[PDB]
């Protein structure tokens, strides 16, 4: 209960795989399910355009 | 025979492989021709001959 | 280390003052190797056409590896060129600028304080 | 050293274009005496490193490990022979191309003379085990296996890959010999104990330690038979050789940042032996032992004592020498009864009278007891560890308590009591295996008999 | 040099030879309705070449020796066993009918194939748009499951998309008892348990379905077996038509180069028939296909390349 | 960038509270980075449910940043030692746990004290060392 | 019947179709043939030539040589009083004293 | 399609990339832009379906967009300095904005919606054209301009080029959208490094390319579209599967592959000038790439998939289709490691 | 082979090794200082050439 | 015999030994490229003796 | 720089604005496309009359001459999605979505 399941089979599997690998599950998934929208993927554009341009200010 | 179809590359395709032993004949004249020119032409550059 | 250099001819493979330099031996370990390298396409062409492998059609195998061991050679031969190049105006940069590369001393060990480290 | 890597490489055709059946006996043939020329290079002068070449050297440290490869080919090599009598003849030969490509690689590395050399063949191991993980296996759990070890090893590599070529650019050259030469005294810099993270933790990840040994349990159960004894016996060694040659530039740095994993090892070293009384697979119980021994070498190198580098350089020849030898007895019991349940078969010693004498003194050797190669190599670690802090052999006496209970254990719960009465398929023990096994134990007690050869290159 | 785009290039130019003798006409009908008999006697009648019915052993009739291969080597599935048992649903019926269907394929891929080579017109029996008929009556008595049936769409729609259609169809229709009447004719035991539900309901699958799906692309002509025994009247109207409806009348030399660039390359052809999908009867096991490879790889002429082959022995490989 | 000076320029521990202030500027900042790009990439249904989304997030984001703002100068001071990777550590990772309680999950919170603790140290880090994350073209 | 398989076959054992095998192969000759050749250099000369070559190797670090020429150095010493070690190896007089 | 308009479209594609890398004038490269742009566009509406519209519609209005900003970092830089030449640009604001028009080009920011999908629209021939020689232009462009780029820029836009070409290709199925998504992860790659040393991205350009190409024609070798489909030709070609593993092996970059040899020449000169933090990043999200990678691979050749019953008479009949070069295709991408000093001759 | 052998071989090994780590290491120094000053071979990037400009007399004058 | 037919069938067992000693042969080989101090060992400046003229090949 | 070049700067300026933020058509949105060229096209010829380039007085016409070319094909785009799908309203453009 201490040196099998609970620390091998539950714990360090849990922190370095498990947990990293669901950071990857949460983070595809809002990545890669854009609809197929025109207009938002330009928006997308729209703000970075000024993020890049005034808000950082890249070219200061 | 087997295939009733006669086979694409069933035939001796004579002169693409002649072309193909040509060709492989000259890169290989070429190349020895070129190191000769280049070593010669080397030791006569920087005084060696 | 290039593309800036003055005097440099564009779209021009092998420059005139590098046959100065020893040319490759036809016997190079790269170029061998290279050579290998033509063997390595020639098997699997005849893999992917699942014609036989070990022996399909020798005329093949031949362009393939006389083809890919001569511009193995000619590569060779800027490969030694642009390396020499960066050697060559390595040292005349070093040269034209004494300041920037000062001698620095030479000490023996017995001159230096370096500490030792109980490594216990 | 072409005279050695050469044979190897350039018989590759040979297997590749042999008949149909002549394949096993010529690459078995071609391996032994291949290793036959290897042992030749057991000599090392003074204390020169035997240079070969501008790229390829050899010393003490590496010859053992590089006989050994050479050795172990054969051994897995006819070990296969049960389990790819049935596939494609094309299949067999690209099997063999695997283990033929992975020993050239290991005899690459070890002999490698500058860093990054070093650093290309050692990862290009993982793409002959990758492959013979995944494709060979037997269970489902192989393709999470082939992950797990893949990403490991990686995740592991690439800070190594950044900081080697952070020395070249700083340092000026990667070649062992100079930066030995050349090293001066990694300060306490707060970049540098990052400097110090890369260049270690790398090889840390391929010598399972406590916490990071989840690779090695999921991988080695279901690795084909042949494959696994290989990634049991020296890829956990390849990284030794790696600490064994970075920590020439590491100190003095080392001498308090190795404390966290230091500890992380032996209180490790008695989890993963406590971990190991209680096992329901042999295969796993093999595993978690070795990963105890290889916790045990892990403080062997972080002392930076040269009694620890010689109890280190013969624990990784002993401990992979005993846990291929446990590896095969585990195949040849499951492969009998197709399965690998830890109590499934009790008391073999009635039916196989020689099969389990292999057991015995497999289970003796995995003990460490005097005056085989196991102890001395175990000893001297005691001796270092004392010596660096007194109280050390309290945890190590615990480790020295916990193997002999289950490595007998798993005597009387495998070949001794009686027979369970369902199973009745076992056949008397096939000469291959009898042989395999008598090939690797007796020269273990031969080379123990001669210790300097594997002693270490402080001698 | 096959027909590349090199043969377009140069001046190759299908709409060169296709005149009126460039029917693609099918004879369809009930099992056993005669159909045969009537494809042979219009082929003879008016110069086209004929192509017999695409069964099981399709594809070694088609390439290879032609001598047919095993079952279990090519198809796995039985009709004869169909008729010993529709319902035991260990897949010969759909597995079957799928491949038959597939085996249609490949029979209409190298009949336009031959079509736009040479210039003569093709009399099938069925084809892509007639044999569903048949798996919807065997869904009807139950011999295929739902799943299948919808698959059996999919690709359907997967495949004929790309095929423009025949000129013309001869249904040669038969009442059901003639048909049983005929079947007892016959004499092969496996062909008599045939369900009159069965006989009639594929019957409706075509006179409901078949006709009137295909009778916009294409003239229908249905005729009975009093008629179909007579080669002259069936043929002289099958002249006399203005084939003025469908893709065919209107597609260019360039839909003909594309046509004849995908038949010519049966792989592609039937690309979509490796069905993508798991099905139960559909999937063949893994270890049951590596095992019908070492079986078959082997097998003379099989392993290399035509021409590439010395166990069948050819000459020349080493500067092949 | 300004805005990231008016945090730089503030030296830890001395002024804790216009440190702190600059913390919630930059967090909203990030926040409204983050708003805008999920206003734009995912579509809402209405104005008042839109803006909502853009709060929640700002209010998350500033709540970090204003967190970890006032811990970190108030570790600067009382062991008046600013020069500490602890001091970014326990502030930082602590903006972990706020976060979690945010998104009402306390084990992301526990998950996030290790990766948002240990990256504010390692900024920490960088900025005794000077680590530099964009090295400008040099040789 | 959910897929068209093969079902497990017998693991055959070689003995029981052909006794006196090895379990080496199917086709006895070659059992016998991989016999002899792994019964050969594997515990033939590999494994015995190869264990007098590594007990008979050359001078091991010179440690044979590092013995002989030890006992001269400690006899010259010892006949000047000066012992058979000293404190520093290398020489304090050629090194300077920083400072 | 008439293959003689094929063929044009071809060499006038090839020619705007042409006039691209030759000219000087700035003009010209705008002009060698659009000819490229206004020739592939019919090239992509080949197949003829409404994924193809959809597809040549999405590439159009994004690199419209593209090169409409590009014309006017031209006319910026032109009224701040009145030169027409290609060289460093003498107005910040101009140099940002070429930066952007040529990165939505490139697909490597935000910017970078589009390829994933237009690579789903197309057949795979076209997406052989659009994710190989599409990015020569662009590349030649941004080494021809490394002087002045707001090295911030150009790196943080790299990062997440590699940074959402890793994740996005994890939960893809296609294959075109898995390689859209490896080829977003490798321009970050080269990206990463062009303002530091342009020797090492063309290298990179070079490997990635001949990489594409032979991984390309392995696909329609095979004609798979999806995993399950490449799955069921683990039967009918062993050999273009094995193959198949190979490559995807070289794809993120085990040593002594071909593709680990651009990562260690980026990292390596990356540590050279002081950035080490930033090589860290994509060596570890590599390991992003080598996911769905090995995830291919398990389903194509590591592990036997469920063929099906019609599938066998695909045994009958042999791919006709050459489809030359594949063979030196695959052994450039695998065994040019020990060939690694060749990378002065780019130089 | 002698010892000698393996000696003498390995201080060439060595000298070479180090004649080439050196050699880098100036290497790193010329490349950086010859991108900053640019007073030297490489790194030289383009400019305008003077052979464009035309010197023959214009329209107006004083142009 | 049919010796022809063994070679045809046995003759990889002959492939294996001429790589060895191919190897041996390349290592001469190396040896000649790093003679840099051909009896400059400072231990061994032994003197060249008037029959021999190399110190090792 | 005197107020005209702030007029037709700050004209691209919404021009990019309006086609790239999307409303919901395309029609229009090319059209915002194609005024966008024509807000560089007026401030080309600007500095080129200015400055008496007496060369790139041709650059307009030839910048003109592609741009036009690219709603040649934009609108004939537009018909192409407007036959099969109905309109030019882009949010039924979804077909492509994985
Ligand atoms: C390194 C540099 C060299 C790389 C070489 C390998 C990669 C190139 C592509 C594959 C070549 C092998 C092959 O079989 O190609 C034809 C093969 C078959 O053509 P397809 O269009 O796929 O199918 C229709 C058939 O051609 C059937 O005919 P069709 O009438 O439908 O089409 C006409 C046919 C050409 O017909 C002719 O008569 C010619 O069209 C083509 O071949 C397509 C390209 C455009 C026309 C040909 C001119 C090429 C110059 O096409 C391909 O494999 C890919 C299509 C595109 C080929 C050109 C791509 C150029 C840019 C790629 C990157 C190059 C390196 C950049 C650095
Ligand atoms: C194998 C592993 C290593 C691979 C390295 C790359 C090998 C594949 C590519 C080799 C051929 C292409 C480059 C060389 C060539 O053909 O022409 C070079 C060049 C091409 O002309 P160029 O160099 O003037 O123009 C191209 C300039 N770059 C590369 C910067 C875009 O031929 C020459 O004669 C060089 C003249 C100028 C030299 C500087
Ligand atoms: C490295 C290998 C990586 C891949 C390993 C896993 C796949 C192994 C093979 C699976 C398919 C099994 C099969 O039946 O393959 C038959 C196929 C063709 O047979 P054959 O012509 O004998 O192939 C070798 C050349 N004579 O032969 C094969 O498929 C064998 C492999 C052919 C390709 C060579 C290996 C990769 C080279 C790069
Ligand atoms: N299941 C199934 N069987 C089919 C299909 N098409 C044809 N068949 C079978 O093909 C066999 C032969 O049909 P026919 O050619 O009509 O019969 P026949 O007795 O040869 O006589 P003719 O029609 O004169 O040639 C019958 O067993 C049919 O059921 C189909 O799509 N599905």
């Amino acid at each position: 209960k201490s040196a099998s399941s609970l620390l091998d089979l539950i714990w360090l599997e849990t922190i370095l795989p498990k947990t990293t690998s669901f950071i990857q599950m949460k983070m595809s998934i809002m990545v890669s399910n854009q609809k197929g929208l025109i207009k938002l993927y330009f928006l997308s554009f729209l703000i970075t355009i000024m993020i890049s341009m005034t808000l950082f200010n890249y070219h200061e | 025979k087997f295939y009733i179809r006669e086979p694409p590359h069933g035939s001796p395709d004579w002169l693409k492989v002649g072309l193909t032993l040509g060709t492989s004949v000259f890169l290989w004249i070429y190349l020895i021709k070129q190191h000769k020119e280049d070593v010669l032409e080397y030791k006569r550059r920087n005084g060696l001959e | 280390m290039m593309s800036g250099r003055p005097g440099r001819v564009p779209l021009q493979f092998l420059p005139n003052e590098a046959r100065s330099l020893p040319p490759p031996k036809l016997t190079d370990p790269r170029l061998v190797y290279m050579g290998f390298l033509g063997y390595c396409s020639g098997l699997i062409d005849n893999a992917i056409r699942r014609r036989p492998v070990v022996s399909a059609g020798l005329h093949r195998q031949l362009l393939y590896v006389t083809s890919f061991v001569f511009f193995g050679y000619y590569l060779l031969k800027r490969q030694d060129y642009m390396y020499a190049l960066r050697d060559h105006d390595m040292f005349a940069y070093v040269k034209s600028h004494p300041e920037d590369f000062p001698e620095k001393d030479k000490k023996t060990y017995g001159e230096i304080l370096e500490e030792f480290h109980p490594v216990r | 050293m072409l005279k050695i890597i050469i044979p190897t490489t350039m018989l590759l055709p040979m297997t590749w274009m042999s008949k149909h059946n002549m394949i096993w006996i010529n690459a078995t043939v071609h391996s032994l005496l291949i290793s036959l020329i290897s042992l030749s290079l057991l000599n090392q002068l003074g204390e020169n490193s035997l240079n070969f070449s501008l790229t390829f050297f050899s010393d003490s440290l590496s010859a053992p490990l590089l006989v050994l490869t050479t050795w172990l080919l054969p051994l897995m090599l006819m070990a296969s022979q049960s389990h790819l009598s049935k596939e494609t003849t094309t299949r067999k030969k690209l099997y063999i191309t695997m283990l033929i490509l992975l020993q050239l690689f290991l005899i690459m590395t070890f002999t490698a003379t500058e860093l990054i050399l070093f650093y290309i063949l050692f990862e290009a191991t993982l793409v002959p085990t990758l492959i013979i993980i995944t494709r060979w296996g037997n269970q489902t759990e192989r393709l999470n296996a082939g992950l797990y070890f893949l990403f490991y090893t990686l995740a592991g590599s690439l800070p190594l890959l950044v900081a080697l070529v952070y020395i070249q650019n700083t340092t000026g050259s990667l070649n062992f010999l100079i930066i030995h030469y050349w090293s001066h005294p990694l300060s306490n810099s707060w970049s540098n104990i990052f400097m110090w993270l890369a260049c270690i933790m790398a090889f840390m990840v391929k010598m399972p330690l406590y916490g990071l040994h989840l690779w090695l349990p999921k991988a080695h159960v279901e690795a084909p038979i042949a494959g696994s004894m290989v990634l049991a016996a020296v890829l956990l060694k390849l990284g030794g050789y790696g600490m064994m040659r970075i920590t020439t530039i590491l100190n003095p740095l080392t001498n308090y940042m190795a404390y966290p994993f230091l500890m992380l090892s032996m209180w490790g070293m008695i989890m993963t032996s406590s971990i190991c009384l209680r096992q329901t697979d042999l295969k796993s119980l093999i595993a978690y032992s070795s990963v105890s021994h290889m916790a045990l070498v892990i403080v062997a190198i972080m002392i930076q004592t040269p009694w620890s580098f010689m109890g280190a350089t013969a624990l990784m020849i002993a401990h992979g020498l005993t846990s291929s030898m446990l590896f095969c007895l585990a195949n040849t019991n499951y492969e009998r009864v197709h399965s690998r349940t830890m109590i499934l078969a009790r008391g073999l010693q009635t039916l196989l009278p020689l099969m389990a004498t292999w057991w015995l003194m497999a289970s003796l050797t995995n003990l460490a007891l005097p005056p085989s190669i196991n102890l001395i190599g175990e000893l001297f670690i005691i001796t270092a560890s004392f010596s660096w802090s007194n109280i050390t052999i309290i945890l190590m006496g615990m480790n020295m308590m916990i193997t002999a209970l289950y490595s007998l254990y798993m005597l009387i719960t495998t070949q001794r009591g009686k027979y369970t009465h369902h199973i009745n398929n076992i056949k008397a023990s096939f000469t291959r295996e009898n042989a395999l096994m008598a090939l690797h134990i007796l020269p273990l007690l031969l080379l123990t008999l001669n210790p300097k050869m594997i002693l270490g290159p402080l001698y | 040099l096959q027909y590349g785009p090199l043969a377009f290039v140069l001046g190759e130019r299908t709409t060169r030879k296709l005149t009126e003798t460039s029917k693609v006409i099918t004879v369809d009908g009930n099992i056993c309705s005669g159909k045969g008999r009537l494809a042979r006697e219009i082929a003879e009648k008016l110069g086209l070449r004929h192509f017999p019915e695409a069964g099981i052993h399709y594809a070694d009739s088609t390439t290879g020796d032609g001598k047919p291969l095993d079952v279990q080597l090519s198809g796995n599935c039985s009709l004869e066993k169909f008729y010993d048992d529709p319902k035991s649903n260990d897949g010969n019926s759909y597995r079957l009918q799928s491949w038959l269907y597939a085996s249609r394929l490949l029979q209409y891929a190298d009949a336009l194939e031959h079509l736009l080579s040479t210039g003569q017109g093709v009399v099938l029996e069925r084809s892509i748009y007639s044999d569903f008929v048949f798996l919807e009556a065997m869904y009807r008595q139950g011999f295929i499951r739902k799943q299948c049936v919808e698959h059996y769409n999919e690709v359907k729609k997967v495949t004929a998309c790309e095929y423009l259609p025949p000129h013309v169809v001869v249904y040669v229709d038969v009442p059901v008892p003639e048909i049983q009447s005929r079947i007892q004719k016959k004499g092969n035991p496996h062909e008599m348990k045939i369900t009159a539900a069965y006989l009639q309901d594929i019957e409706n699958a075509y006179k409901k379905t078949f006709l009137p799906e295909m009778s916009e692309k294409c003239e229908v002509l249905q005729y009975s077996a009093r008629e179909a025994e007579d080669a002259e009247k069936v043929v002289e109207d099958i002249e006399y038509l203005k084939c003025d409806k469908g893709p065919w009348p209107d597609q260019d030399d360039r839909t003909f180069h594309r046509l004849r660039m995908l038949v010519q390359n049966k792989l592609e052809v039937l690309n979509y028939t490796t069905i993508p999908v798991y099905l139960p009867e559909i999937t063949i096991g893994a270890h049951q296909s590596d095992r019908v490879f070492q079986k078959f790889t082997e097998l003379p002429g099989r392993k290399y390349s035509p021409g590439y082959n010395e166990d069948v022995g050819d000459k020349w490989i080493w500067l092949k | 960038k300004t805005l990231l000076h008016k945090y730089s320029d503030i030296p830890e521990g001395t002024e804790c509270h216009r440190k702190a202030y600059a913390s919630t500027s930059i967090g909203g900042a990030t926040g409204l980075i983050v708003s805008a790009y999920s206003i734009a990439l995912k579509p809402p249904a209405s104005f008042l449910e839109g803006v909502a989304r853009t709060g929640r997030y700002t209010f998350t984001s500033a709540a970090i940043g204003a967190i970890f703002g006032l811990t970190s100068c108030i570790s600067a001071q009382v062991r008046e030692k600013p020069d500490d990777p602890l001091n970014y550590f326990i502030g930082g990772c602590a903006g972990g746990l706020t976060l979690g309680a945010r998104t009402r999950s306390y084990g992301i919170g526990a998950a996030a004290c290790a990766y948002m603790g240990l990256t504010a140290a390692l900024v920490k880090m960088g900025q005794l060392e000077g680590w530099q994350v964009f090295a400008e073209p040099k040789v | 019947i959910r897929l068209q398989e093969d079902p497990d076959p017998e693991d055959e054992n070689l003995y029981e179709k052909n006794p006196d095998s090895h379990g080496y192969d199917k086709d006895p000759i070659v059992d016998l043939w991989n016999m002899r050749v792994v019964f050969f250099f594997g515990f033939s000369i590999v494994l015995v030539l190869g264990s007098t070559f590594v007990a008979y190797l050359p001078d091991y670090r010179m440690q044979e040589w590092a013995r002989r020429e030890a006992e001269r150095l400690v006899k010259y010493r010892e006949a000047n009083g000066l012992p058979l070690m000293e404190s520093n190896c290398f020489d304090p007089n050629k090194i300077q004293l920083p400072e | 399609m008439n293959p003689i308009i094929y063929t044009t479209l071809i060499m006038t594609v090839m020619s705007g990339t042409m006039l691209v890398m030759i000219s000087s004038h700035w003009l010209l490269i705008w002009i060698g832009f659009e000819m490229n742009l206004l020739a592939m566009i019919p090239v992509l509406m080949k197949n003829f379906n409404p994924r193809a519209t959809e597809a040549a519609t999405k590439y159009f209005l994004t690199q419209a967009t593209a090169s409409m900003m590009l014309m006017m970092a031209i006319i910026i830089n032109l009224l701040y300095s009145g030169q027409w030449t290609i060289t460093k640009m003498f107005n910040p604001v101009a140099m940002t904005m070429m930066t952007m028009a040529l990165a939505m080009k490139l697909g490597l920011s935000p910017f970078h919606f589009w390829v994933p999908e237009v690579t789903q629209g197309i057949s795979l021939q076209a997406g052989l054209l659009l994710l190989t020689w599409q990015k020569l232009a662009p590349l030649s462009v941004l080494c021809q301009i490394s002087q002045s780029i707001n090295p911030n820029l150009m790196l943080t836009m790299a990062m997440l080029s590699i940074l959402i070409g890793g994740w996005g290709g994890l939960n893809q199925t296609q294959l075109r959208k898995i390689m859209a998504y490896s080829s977003i992860a490798h321009m970050g790659w080269m990206t990463a490094v062009l303002p530091y040393n342009t020797t090492m991205t063309i290298l990179n350009l070079l490997i990635y390319i001949t990489m594409t190409l032979a991984m390309f024609m392995l696909l329609i070798h095979s004609s798979a579209t999806t995993t399950l489909s490449l799955s069921h030709t683990w039967n009918k070609m062993p050999v273009i599967t094995s193959l198949m593993m190979v490559t995807l092996l070289s794809m993120g970059g085990l040593p002594p592959l071909s593709g680990f040899m651009p990562k260690w020449m980026i990292i390596q000169e990356m540590t050279k000038n002081e950035s080490i933090i930033m090589p860290t990043l994509m060596a570890m999200t590599a390991l992003l790439n080598l996911y769905f990678y090995m995830r291919l691979a398990y389903s194509s050749s590591l592990t036997m998939f469920p063929s099906t019953n019609n599938m066998k008479m695909k045994w009958q009949f042999e791919h006709t289709k050459q489809m030359k070069l594949l063979p030196t295709m695959i052994v450039l991408s695998t065994l040019v490691l020990p060939m690694t000093p060749a990378l002065s001759s780019l130089n | 082979d002698g010892p000698e052998k393996n000696y003498e071989k390995t201080m060439a090994i060595l000298q070479i090794e180090a004649e080439k780590a050196e050699l880098r290491l100036k290497e790193l120094e010329v490349r950086r200082l010859m991108r900053a000053r640019g007073d030297g071979p490489w790194y030289q990037y383009p400019t305008i050439d003077k052979a464009l400009i035309d010197h023959s007399p214009k329209t107006t004058p004083d142009n | 015999m049919n010796v022809l037919q063994i070679v045809r069938d046995h003759w990889v067992h002959i492939l294996v030994p001429v790589g060895f000693v191919f190897g041996c042969y390349l290592d001469r080989r190396s040896d000649e490229k790093l003679t840099a101090f051909r009896n400059k060992s400072l231990l061994f400046k032994r003197e060249l003796r008037p029959n021999e003229e190399v110190t090792w090949k | 720089m005197p107020l005209v070049y702030m007029n037709i700067i700050m004209a691209f300026a919404i021009a990019l604005a309006g086609l790239l933020m999307y409303r919901s058509h395309l029609m229009s949105s090319l059209l915002c496309l194609e005024g966008m060229m024509l807000s560089l096209f007026i401030m080309s010829t600007l500095i080129i009359l200015n400055t008496h380039f007496t060369l790139a007085n041709m650059m307009p016409i030839i910048l003109l001459v592609f741009a036009a070319c690219e709603a040649a094909l934009g609108l004939s785009l537009l018909v192409m999605v407007s036959n099969t799908y109905g309109t030019d309203y882009v949010q039924n453009l979804n077909l492509l979505q994985c």
